[PDB]
């Protein structure tokens, strides 16, 4: 749960190409004496730097859950209608499962 | 780990955290509402001393107020062990009036038998080190006292008087100062050569509202649920060596009844509420060849050693019919406050609650003696046999009896306290029922 | 122990007297479980 | 004044007095039911004296009932620093039975075990005053003594048991009475010559409902959520002088389980959970030339004084597997306690729980251990290298180590304190899980 | 000195465990360093004056994947299946030289176990899982009169 | 580090994929040859993932 | 020895730190031990030749929360009204005879 | 970690492969497709007698 | 190292060359207060 996207190796913008790279720009542009092209032409260079991404998803909807805030934990006197509070002890789950268990 | 306990879960769990309701982890505090409290000093009208009246009107400095503390400044009028809660004996009483009307009033041996009874550890201690002189000071010496009261506005600020709903009505304190105050200005009968006169002041913890809160209580009427205290001095029947004294005291009381509380005592000495022994802090020398059993050693003047208590048993009667089964002093002294209060009463006092929780301010079941023709308390003394100046006696003896100095146990002191209510509305105030 | 014609000329049911030193015992269990890894979170199918 | 306190409010204030929901000037108390509470004698089947077991069926005095008080009386076989807690010692065991199922059962050592951990405090002092002799009373003092129960229901109103409800099945306890009473009819192995028999009586407080509430209880279905104590007693890897040992426990416990609580003891001395040794208040004679380590101070039996305990470390597993990280016998006795009670708990007794509030009655986590197929308690023991009978060992020595007399302490006490549900209906009741 | 790991992922490429698909999930190594290693910082019970506090470095061994690869795990699920160690120490029955003694260990496991494996030692001597005794590799000194 | 001492470490992101992990540690001998016993092994008392 | 923390979180259940909804920040502790130490490493002012240096570990309690309200955490904005310690040091006006 | 055999002193290996011992050529690194490949070596220094 | 990269690499050496170089006059010498003794120091001298 760190919340850390990050690739954390020199992949992102390192571009780790050898020195023949300065070739394959000769091969993505045409030319044969480049010493006059990026003194010239400097968007398509920098067009000729540009990465590649991938994007990623995932999703898991939401909780819908309320019945917070415990604060006063000591105790709580019932209502003096206690039997709407009474039947609460042990749900339908302990009550149905002994009846079942009859069988 | 953590994980593995969650997991854990089966049918018996579901009445436990099935269709939660609360949370644990997140808390949201209440919004409240914006006000102040401020410590002002009053007025003391009459003359300060020894045996004097004073009184103080509380000025209406706030709109609601609450805790009420009356300094006192005595000197020693000897060495440590000569005094005892000093500035609880020296504030006698203390009367409340509103609008002319007694409302309540305490007496010095009320706020022995209420710390007594009620107040406990450290706060117990506390209450002591504004009260007495617990460091062993030396005569002479000089020390400022803080006596809280204990009103029912002067515990919680769920029952701050409202000031600012009494604009017609004063609400003043009457105060008696005790003619002699034991290690101070006497020792036992003898008066004190040079003891100094006491200093006091009064000082009132104002409340201050905000606008909409203090026009509610200026404007709506209010009912507040109070406390008062009942108190009447009896004599002891006094038992003896050779028998055991019976008394059946007819209880003038009224009011729902919280909790019936009593001590008996030898009136000479403040908080004495057992018989003087030669045990290690049961009288004054006591292990020493100058040990008297007829003067305490103030500093300890009590104790928690049953045998020196000076009632067997008793019971509550009313209206001829036994309201409980007889029960031992030891019931009333340390069985009552364990499930009651849950703090440690010293020998010589006992309680009977008819409250679920009498150390509180929610009634919990009260007994209503406005509605009882008949109510009276039935005491039993123990036998008066036992030589208080021989330990082997002292410490040696039998449950039903006790210390021959325990005669000198001659006064009685029985405390109910009781709920009313306290009705005010446009301006002035008074009790609902008398 | 400290006699090799003991040590070494003994039965299939005996040991050294020192043997009883050896009183830490340690078993292990090598088992299987699966880590799943989804929405860039671990986690382990079996609990228990 | 404090006016100005008031008056110099801002923005920041806003999460305390903004739109204002509570006061704190103004309670307003809640009307409650009308009842009444009485103490009321029961008869105990079987002779009470040492060793003996006998019960009672609770009588239909009331409608509903809470606080239960064994009492007793015991002579004291020998002189001041004999005795510990003889009351609590003599009440070996007691065990409620509602329709003829058990529903719990407490134990003499539970009782130590639960105050050394739950009590605190006056209440604790106050406890102990209703158990022993603590004003150093001698040979042939006789007193009056108190045992109040701690089922689930003697524990707060709250609990009270409807035995109204319960029209058709009874009540009972049953109570087991010590063969003997240290200081009281044995002195260690020794029998006391002349010792007196134990009296006892068992008091029951009552409920009495008016005729509303009482006539809810009599009809309606009732379901309590209550509490239930688990024990076992068993072997301990009793430590050697010459290393450190080991031991896995496992844990026969079920239901879901608010903590768990144990203690190493000696059972030849009731409440002895630590090593004897030649210190103030750890040995018979202790401090002098007739100090022996073999016999306790039985009046000073407890202490906080870590030394004399013999556990190292314990985890907890479930299941097999770490429940949290391994820690230190000193955690389990100073840490837990203060992280989840807020009391002190005395040298030798642990605990660890698994819920925030344990001490309360409202559940705040659980670990149920119906779920647990393989809980087990896994300790590890100090080396007891330490000569007892020298202070400059006993007080200067490691952490990892204790007292040569620390191997006296072979018996373990583990109890786990559980959740279940008491229901009650048409005049029947049990519990839902058994 | 070389220590490699035996946990699942320390053994083949086929369970290299996928932190490219663990955004959220960091992973870790704890470790516990042993208060004495023999003859290193003590002989036996005996601490060595002048020993040297160890020197420590942890190094992971990590795979770079290709574009199509990387990008696949990152925007996968995986199921590994990796093997988990399960322990308890206990204690051994003490031995004695009069009979012999016997225990029944409730062994407290789970999943699916390929193997079990065990061993009883002297806790004092690491790795010793037998007896000492006079005869030339057992004992110190063994074979002389010391 | 040293010894008795507890001490971790996170796996850095430095890759993708990771397998074999190694501890290195130095240590000096306090004794003779025959003193010691797989001593780095020894050092580390356990690890956890 | 233990030396329990009172900050607002170690207080209170209430104040839990939610450290599930703290996902891209950490929670870090800074201690500083003092110098000297009273009765461990010196008297008053002189050294104890000797003393041992302290061992020292950090716990804390971890609270694992079943899924709908760790879910509930994770997903929502949370205030928390906490209490902080404000300190500064001052010298005493030197009380005279 | 790649082989699993014994290596005498003074002789070294490293290998890009993830079995350099096998026939399946998993691993490897190019050298043609990289300018300047360097072995970059530090040694120690020859004073015991 | 930033993300796990090394974007630089410093050597005792060269910062003294570096210092040599590109450093003077009193930022020189305030450098080298920083780094050395330059007062005539004694045997036991404690600085930061």
């Amino acid at each position: 749960f760190r919340d850390t996207a990050s690739i954390g190796f020199s992949d992102t913008h390192q571009d780790e190409k050898t020195l023949r790279f300065l070739k394959k720009q000769i091969s993505q542009f045409i030319k044969h004496l480049k010493e006059y092209y990026p003194n010239n032409e400097l968007t398509k260079k920098l067009v000729m730097k540009y990465s590649d991404v991938q994007l990623l998803p995932y999703t898991k909807g939401a909780t819908k859950d309320t019945y917070t805030s415990g604060l006063f934990d000591h105790t709580t006197g019932v209502i003096k209608i206690a039997p709407r509070d009474g039947l609460g002890n042990v749900r339908d789950e302990q009550s149905l499962n002994k009846s079942i268990c009859h069988e | 780990g953590g994980l593995s306990q969650l997991v854990a879960y089966g049918a018996q769990d579901v009445y436990l955290t099935g269709n939660p309701q609360i949370t644990f982890f997140k808390t949201v505090y209440r919004r409240y509402t914006n006000f102040a409290i401020e410590s002002i000093q009053q007025t003391i009208n009459g003359s300060v001393g020894f045996g004097n009246k004073v009184s103080t009107q509380i000025s209406r400095n706030g709109d609601l107020i609450t805790d009420i503390v009356v300094e006192f400044v005595l000197t020693k009028g000897g060495n440590g062990g000569t005094t005892y809660y000093p500035a609880e004996e020296l504030l006698q009483d203390v009367e409340l009036e509103i609008g002319g009307q007694r409302i309540d009033k305490h007496y010095n041996d009320w706020f022995r038998t209420y710390d007594a009874l009620f107040r406990m550890n450290d706060d117990r201690y506390n209450y002591r080190r504004m009260t007495d002189w617990v460091n062993n000071e030396l005569v002479g010496a000089q020390k400022r006292f803080y006596v809280p009261l204990i009103f029912f506005f002067n515990q919680t600020p769920g029952l701050a008087l409202p000031l600012i709903a009494l604009q017609y009505h004063e609400v003043k304190l009457y105060f008696t100062l005790a003619s002699q105050v034991q290690g101070v200005n006497y020792n036992g009968s003898s008066a004190i050569a040079g003891a100094a006169q006491p200093t006091m002041s009064v000082w009132v913890d104002y409340i201050f509202l905000d606008t909409q809160e203090r026009t509610r209580f200026a404007q709506l009427p209010h009912e507040y649920l109070i406390e008062q205290l009942q108190f009447t001095g009896s004599e002891t029947a006094t038992p003896s060596a050779t028998t055991q004294a019976s008394q059946n005291i007819r209880l003038n009381f009224n009011h729902p009844t919280k909790y019936l509380a009593w001590n008996f005592n030898n009136p000479t000495n403040y908080g004495q509420y057992t018989a003087l022994a030669n045990i290690p802090g049961a009288c004054s020398g006591a292990g020493t060849a100058a040990a008297t059993v007829t003067t305490p050693d103030y500093g300890n003047t009590g104790t928690y050693n049953e045998q020196l208590a000076v009632l067997d048993s008793a019971k509550i009667q009313l209206n001829g019919q036994d309201r409980f089964a007889t029960r031992k002093g030891s019931y009333f002294n340390k069985v009552q406050p364990y499930q009651s209060i849950g703090g440690v009463t010293p020998a010589g006092v006992y309680l009977y609650s008819f409250a679920l929780k009498p150390a509180g301010r929610q009634p919990s079941g009260t007994c209503n003696f406005s509605r009882i023709d008949n109510a009276t308390l039935s005491l039993t003394y123990k036998t008066c046999s036992i030589d208080a100046t021989s330990p082997a006696a002292v410490l040696g003896n039998t449950e039903t009896v006790t210390a021959n100095t325990a005669t000198l146990l001659t006064a009685l002191n029985i405390y109910a306290k009781n709920y009313n209510v306290l009705r005010i509305m446009s301006g002035m105030g008074g009790l609902a029922y008398a | 122990a400290t006699s090799p014609a003991a040590v070494l000329g003994n039965t299939e049911t005996v040991t050294a007297n020192t043997a009883t030193l050896l009183t830490a015992l340690n078993i292990y269990a090598k088992n299987y479980n699966v880590l799943r890894i989804m929405s860039g979170m671990g986690g382990l199918a079996y609990a228990n």
